[PDB]
RNA sequence: UUGACCUCAAAUCAGGUAGGACUACGCGCUAAGCGCAGGAAAAGAAAAUAACCAUGAUUCCCUCAGUAACGUGAAGCGGGAAAAGCUCAAAUUUGAAAUCUGGCAACAUUUCUUUUGUUGUCCGAGUUGUAAUUUCAAGAAGCUGCUUUGAGUGUAGACGAUCGGUCUAAGUUCCUUGGAACAGGACGUCAGAGAGGGUGAGAACCCCGUCUUUGGUCGAUUGGAUAUGCCAUAUAAAGCGCUUUCGAAGAGUCGAGUUGUGCAGCUCUAAAUGGGUGGUCAUCUAAAGCUAAAUAUUGGCGAGAGACCGAUAGCGAACAAGUAGAGUGAUCGAAAGAUGAAAAGAACUUUGAAAAGAGAGUUAAAUAGUACGUGAAAUUGCUGAAAGCAUUGGAAAUCAGUCUUACCUGGGUGAGAUCAGUAGUCUCUCGAGACUAUGCA
RNA sequence: UUUCAAUGGCCCGUCCACGGACCAAGGAGUCUAGCAUCUAUGCGAGUGUUUGGGUGAUGAAAACCCAUCCGCGA
RNA sequence: AGAGCAUAGCUGUUGGGACCCGAAAGAUGGUGAACCAUCUAGUAGCUGGUUC
RNA sequence: UUGAGAAGCUCAGACGAGUAGGCAGGCGUGGAGGUUUGUGACGAAGCCUUGGGCGUGAGCCUGGGUCGAACAGCCUCUAGUGCAGAUCUUGGUGGAAGUAGC
RNA sequence: GCGAAACCACAGCCUGGGGGCCAGG
RNA sequence: AAACUUUCAGCAACGGAUCUCUUGGCUCUCGCAUCGAUGAAGAACGCAGCGAAAUGCGAUACGUAAUGUGAAUUGAAUCAUCGAAUCUUUGAACGCAGCGCCUUUAAAGGCAUGCCUGUUUGAGUGUCAU
């Protein structure tokens, strides 16, 4: 058995247009979620950052965005990571203010029944 | 590769070592050396002797390179396309490949191969506002972005010196696509010129110079008496 | 249509079959029929008759009626070769001449040639002489009509003739060439005059070759040697064979008396090419006739 | 080669050809009206998120981008408040207007009172007062829905307008 | 130069698509040439060929002959025009087939779905 | 004597559903056998790693790494693709079973008279528990004041998707060869089209197409949005402030002993700051459940390609091909492509019982006649000639090529040009070419 | 070319034996991964773009570009 | 007072069917009362062959 | 003196068996890129030929006959590339032999 | 009248010396 | 001498090599997701064209309706589209392997098993109340 990549080049192709459908759909916002920056956990590369799976809840909190609205804004909620030090609580914390500082959320309709 | 149900000696049976798809068949070249012979076919491209010597026909052409105007980016028609070429001189060479159109020679032309033919003028162009349309119909011609220059278009075969037809623009591009043997270029990251080995080429230059014929010692006959 | 071989091989073979079988039982129903009925059989016999190529040949108003035609015997009495048939009946003096450094298997058909033609010269073709030099030359000398072969590669190919001094000149492409040896059952001629005899040249261009070859030989044969020559035209083909004759008994014969051929040779064929009025110049001779080569394709068209 | 594919290469019925074979088709932009009018449907969604104003991603990118042209403290990160950014192209300022006027346009969260909370609320008010929410909720002959004060005091707030 | 990855430039495909094209995909296949003025007057370069077409033919061994399509042979790709035929052996007058392309229309068959097809590609009756 | 419930039955009662086939890729039990799926499947929101500045469902790719471990052979980390989270059981709605299938009757609705629902009513299910709320990331119950809100139904236009129809540039001019012009030459044309195929030989302009088309137009089916109309059971439902109040967490399982291949069998069988797994600390929170995408794909419905094969090749099969044929059967399984541009497939006459033959005739070609393109060798017949491996030559047969017309010199006659004690034009860079006059020293 | 003359001339492959009736066609060191040396090439205390991302309007499976790693070396 | 890294070619060698053909078995699943289909290109110190 | 394809030209001298084995240069075939203003219905390819020529050779060029639609040189790329044999595979055809025999 | 098949490097005069080589018959 | 035997050449056979072709295979890529008790896959039997050792179709038997092109085949079509019809005997095959049965007027509609939900009718020295 021999796994052969003749359709390398047929793959790169394909996910640039699923990108293309999925902006096409919602074309005004952006085609990835936003990230935190997370240390990775070893005595090797701690002094990297890179991109976490999502905000910690105290972040959030600290930020200002409840963790049911996050989600609807695109800012993955991760329950599992915590915040050990302040430093990695503060980094997130400026990094949920910058996006919320260029974000443009739409107004959406909402019912406004006649009575009372 | 042929199916893998398909002696080698025996009628209707299989073939020795048959052939399988997990051949290599992509070769891998080290970006410099990808780089230094875009470099260097690019260089040729300017030698008029290499242009004649790989089968132009540019003897009337008025200055190699040959650099025209960038309102040749905004061409709409093959016509006004076909007419430039024949200002500058540039058409015998779509002579050469419209009247060079055979077909192939063997089983190549029942493989979608039908027909061949020379290679006439690369097009370097900067924007595409209508030249690529305006020209991709006379045979022969290709255009290129001065961004994107391929060896296959600047060496066909393998042979150096083709025909370039640069803009102004992307004549002007050209310092920043390849840089300077001691600057770097702006569109290629931390890349510099190929340095030679020789400074001047011309080697009787330098074995017929004043310097080295000075103090050669006097040079017995050419070829000698018996 | 049946793309399989075999199954339109076995398609064809049963086709073939039923239509043996049809064609036979209505051949058989017939012959009864007429031998039961004379009546019907020559009157089939005078209908169904074979078509050939000489039946269905296309039509040209060119072909002369077998009776006399007063204008074209005006124009025959008074043109190029009527000192030949005329009351003062010139003896005609034929020159024979090969293409310019000739071989020897030129020479070994120009001598045969020269036997089928009494009092005929040959002057090897030497020097830088030219055919409408030679004609002119000839004529002063008392020459009356100039072949030249034409070979090239060790064959001869052509044979041109000019009438002297200004007649029509002729351009011929021999053709199956053969010599006395490559004859079977052949013989030696002699001196006697031949006897010339030409068929089947209907046209109007035909008499015009007719009378070109008719002015080669002696107006009188010496029917003592029974030598005779013959032209004739089949399908535009010319075939110049001579034969040796002796009558004899023939019980297929209708009068029952036949003849008996000896051929003598050489047996050649000719196609007619060119006609010229004048002396046989290739650039700038008027053209009385050319041959089209797309034209004869018709195998039913002839112009001789 | 298989007996289903030989099936149909041995009967005249025509195969079900559908020519939907479009490569180098992009996607065409629903879902925005102002992106649909701004969109160059030859450009990448990145060229036309950049030109656009616009990020398509709010994180890095995996690879390099490309260049055409040769260009030439806790407290601080916990209390700051960030005053938006300024929007670098007219699609972006066109977003921002309709969706601050669309807010205006449906601006009225505010809620009108109903005849049975009107009731309810002003009962309560006459016999208590205006201020002592309080003790409002401790009556029960009154409160029967057992409101406590916070929703009383909304109740109270709504009646007005 | 074809840009459609919809359309096959394989030999192979457009061999086989020409000759298993059915009667009706066969039908646009045989069109000939209108003449000039019926090609300056009805503003249309080309038409598929009818029964009751009045034609030229242009290429062959018949070239310059005139007549009616009796019959369209759909099945071979060949026209058939009046008094242009073969006699065989027998003295029968087999017709001779020539490629509709091969002939000129001089005189066009009104029927209304042609007027509507002169219409509707870009045609002034 | 009656009734209620329970349990077990019957019905050709009403409404359903299961089977069999395919199986390339999936998941199981045990390559094969057996079982079961889908457009993917499986897996999946930690009883997961780690020992750090910690990470954060799953899957896939790269790397780790041929490393550790015991020749086998990983995994944590790291880089990337794609990213999405949730549902129950266990706590009284207890101021109200708030829940649901079905029948019947209306109404609406449709990819659809075929679909799918709404409302009303009646029976049944259900308190041995159907809803709401809650899922440990929590959460309930109070209290508080800030911000929030449609499982409704139309119309309108725009943007999208699918399906069918429709819209489109230019030579068949002249000469030669040919059976045929699609060839050669001359002269034109179109080009967002000079892909490919067809047509009697190499066709951008004869024809279908191709390009435009990453599109105008016309039907029809629908996506998610937008604008707006009418309804809206809100006495409602949430998010986040606070707490002198609470906070349930899955057992013949975990674990232990022993056998067979973690799993399974058998014996025994738990706990509640417990239990699992790592280095007292850390970290998870099993024995319940669902879940797109990124990934796979020798099958299905279609496409588009190729430095592939070219009729003993390529699939066994270019054609009749899993066919003919073989075997009781399971199974096994071939050989076989090409006349010509057009059948114009050979009229007719004649011989023969026939098969066919010979005259003929069609074709550019019959050295293309279906035993048909080309038609090799082995091989066979006839005729002709000679005779009874190498070296060297003879005889016989055959063959190759082989030159004369030019060089110089003299004169006569006219010719002109690169000549003129000569005049102009065009293109290049004074004079260099190309010319048109005029003269002939 | 055929034949004659004078001279020489013992059947080929294979390992005595084994294969050989003749002719045509087919018929056997292949592809791929690892390693080692040598040569060429590019760069050089560095080096390697092609897991992937960007991009490519004429074919877009190409060519071009490159973030973060990672290998081997030091 | 570092010479390596990459790519390509030749050569060697190791593993894959591994220069080609040729070896007595056996296993899984069936058919008929041994046979059949895969595994299978089973096992090679060996035989015969291996192209200008 | 023109004789630099400096990878060219030119001078001199010696030498020549060859299995295993090593090294080098060449000839050929199918396909690929480039090229020859390449060849071709006034005849491509193939095949036949006591026609001619070149090369030590592998081989190549050509005349004639046959034929009827495509082909080749040169520079690189590539490989299912070269047969006398394997009691090789397939097909065709022999002598045995008009024998044995019915 | 019908009609194989196996097999076949090549072929078929003896003597002597080393079924074709050498010298003779 | 001739036959015979051999060799060579020519012509005629034989054979089907070569060359050229090619609606075929092989390989890679891309797009999509749709069998069956509402009777599948497969098998048999018919129908008319015919060459069937092929194909289409099902007693409405190359198919009928509707739509489209618009005038054949050798409101046409051996056409295309295709939403409506129809679709023999079998086969998971389902009344039992001709034999039967139930209902309605020889014809028509039905008659397999397991399970789910419900409906109706029965049984219990099953329990309980009056």
């Amino acid at each position: 058995y021999v796994k052969t990549w003749f359709n390398q080049p047929g793959r790169k192709l394909r996910r640039r247009q699923a990108r293309q459908t999925k902006a096409a759909k919602i074309a005004p916002r952006p085609v990835e979620a936003i990230r935190p920056a997370v240390k990775p956990p070893t005595i090797r590369y701690n002094m990297k950052v890179r991109a976490g799976r999502g905000f910690t809840l105290e972040e959030l909190k600290a930020a200002g965005v409840s963790r049911r609205v996050a989600s609807t804004i695109g800012i993955p909620v991760d329950h599992r990571r915590r915040n050990r030090s302040e430093e990695s609580l503060q980094r997130n914390v400026e990094r949920i203010k910058v996006y919320l500082a260029h974000l443009i959320v739409f107004p959406r309709k909402a019912g406004q029944p006649k009575k009372g | 590769a042929v199916s893998e149900k398909a002696g080698n000696m025996c009628r209707s049976g299989r073939m020795f070592a048959p052939t399988k798809t997990w051949r290599k068949w992509h070769v891998k070249v080290n970006q410099n050396e990808k780089r230094y012979a875009i470099a260097s076919a690019v260089a040729a491209s300017g030698v008029p002797s290499l242009l004649l010597a790989r089968g132009h026909r540019i003897e009337e052409i008025p200055e190699v390179p040959l650099v025209v105007d960038d309102a040749v980016q905004s061409f709409q028609k093959t016509k006004e396309a076909v007419a430039l070429l024949k200002e500058i001189k540039a058409y015998r060479d779509v002579i050469k490949v419209a009247n060079s159109r055979k077909l192939r020679a063997g089983k190549g032309k029942l493989r979608n191969r039908r027909h061949v033919q020379r290679r006439g003028p690369l097009v370097v162009f900067n924007e595409d506002t209508g030249i690529v349309k305006a020209f991709r119909n006379i045979p022969g011609v290709e255009i290129v972005n001065v961004r994107r220059l391929n060896l296959l278009q600047l060496a066909p075969g393998g042979h150096l010196g083709r025909f370039v037809i640069w803009t102004k623009s992307a004549f002007g591009l050209l310092d920043s696509v390849f840089g300077s043997t001691t600057e770097v270029a702006q569109l290629k990251k931390n890349y510099f010129l190929p340095e030679n080995i020789i400074s001047n080429a011309d080697v009787t230059r330098l074995i017929n110079s004043d310097e080295i014929q000075s103090i050669v010692k006097a040079a017995g006959p050419s070829r000698v008496k018996r | 249509k049946i793309k399989n071989k075999i199954v339109r091989q076995q398609q064809y073979m049963k086709a073939l079959h039923q239509k043996n079988k049809d064609k036979l039982e209505r051949r058989k129903e017939r012959a009864k029929e007429e031998e039961k009925d004379p009546e019907k059989k020559r009157l089939r016999l005078s209908e169904n008759i074979p078509a050939t190529i000489e039946s269905k040949r296309v039509y040209d108003e060119t072909i002369i009626e077998d009776k006399p035609d007063e204008e074209l015997q005006a124009e025959l009495k008074d043109d190029e070769f009527s000192a030949y048939f005329s009351e003062e009946r010139k003896v005609p003096k034929l020159l024979v001449t090969t293409s310019k450094r000739a071989s020897r298997k030129c020479y070994d058909f120009a001598s045969e040639l020269l036997d089928c033609f009494p009092n005929a010269e040959f002057r090897k073709r030497t020097g830088d002489i030219e055919v409408h030099e030679i004609a002119e030359a000839a004529a002063k000398r008392g020459y009356t009509d100039l072949l030249v072969l034409n070979e090239d590669r060790k064959k001869t190919n052509a044979l041109t003739l000019v009438h002297l001094p200004n007649g029509p000149s002729f351009y011929f492409t021999l053709s199956n060439l053969q010599t006395a040896k490559e004859i079977s059952n052949h013989g030696r001629s002699t001196g006697h005059i031949p006897e010339l005899i030409i068929n089947n040249f209907s046209t109007r261009l035909g008499m015009t070759v007719a009378r070109a070859f008719q002015s080669l030989f002696i107006q009188t044969p010496q029917i003592q040697g029974r030598q005779v020559v013959t032209i004739h035209c089949q399908r535009d083909f010319l075939f110049f064979r001579r034969h040796r004759y002796a009558f004899r008994e023939k019980s297929n014969m209708p009068d029952g008396i036949g003849t008996g051929l000896q051929e003598l040779g050489p047996r050649f064929t000719m196609r007619l090419r060119m006609v010229q009025k004048g002396v046989w110049d290739r650039k700038e001779g008027e053209v009385f006739f050319e041959s089209n080569a797309g034209e004869e394709s018709d195998r039913r068209k002839f112009w001789l | 080669a298989n007996p289903r594919q030989r099936n149909k290469q041995r009967s005249g019925k025509p195969r079900l050809t559908r020519r939907n074979a479009n490569k180098k088709a992009k996607a065409k932009i629903y879902g925005n009206f102002v992106i649909q009018q701004n969109w160059d449907k030859h450009a990448t969604l990145r060229q036309n998120y950049a030109r656009l104003g616009l990020l398509a991603t709010p994180n890095y990118v995996t690879g390099g981008v490309e260049k055409l042209y040769p260009d030439p403290t806790l407290d601080d990160v916990l209390d700051k408040e960030i005053s938006i950014a300024p929007a670098k192209t007219e699609v972006v300022r066109q977003l921002e207007e309709e969706a601050v006027k669309k807010a205006a346009r449906q601006s009225n969260k505010m809620l009108p009172l109903s005849a049975f909370e009107h009731a309810y609320i002003q009962r309560l008010i006459n016999k208590y007062g205006t201020e002592d929410f309080e003790s409002m909720a401790k009556d029960v002959k009154l409160n029967s829905k057992l409101f406590n004060g916070s929703k009383l005091k909304n109740l109270y707030i709504r009646m007005k307008a | 130069m074809k840009f459609s990855r919809d359309v096959t430039s394989s030999r192979r495909k457009q061999r086989k698509a020409h000759f298993g094209a059915p009667s009706s995909v066969r039908r646009v296949l045989m069109s000939a040439p209108l003449s000039k003025e019926l090609r300056e007057q009805y503003k249309i370069r080309s038409l598929p060929v009818r029964r009751d077409d009045q034609i030229t033919v242009i290429r062959g061994s018949n070239k310059g002959r005139e007549g009616k399509i009796t019959s369209v042979y759909r099945k071979k790709f060949l026209l058939l025009i009046e008094r242009v035929t073969r006699e065989k052996a027998n003295g029968a007058s087999a017709p001779v087939g020539i490629d509709a392309s091969k002939v000129v229309i001089t005189k066009l068959h009104l029927d209304k779905d042609r007027k509507d097809l002169i219409v509707r590609k870009g045609g002034k009756v």
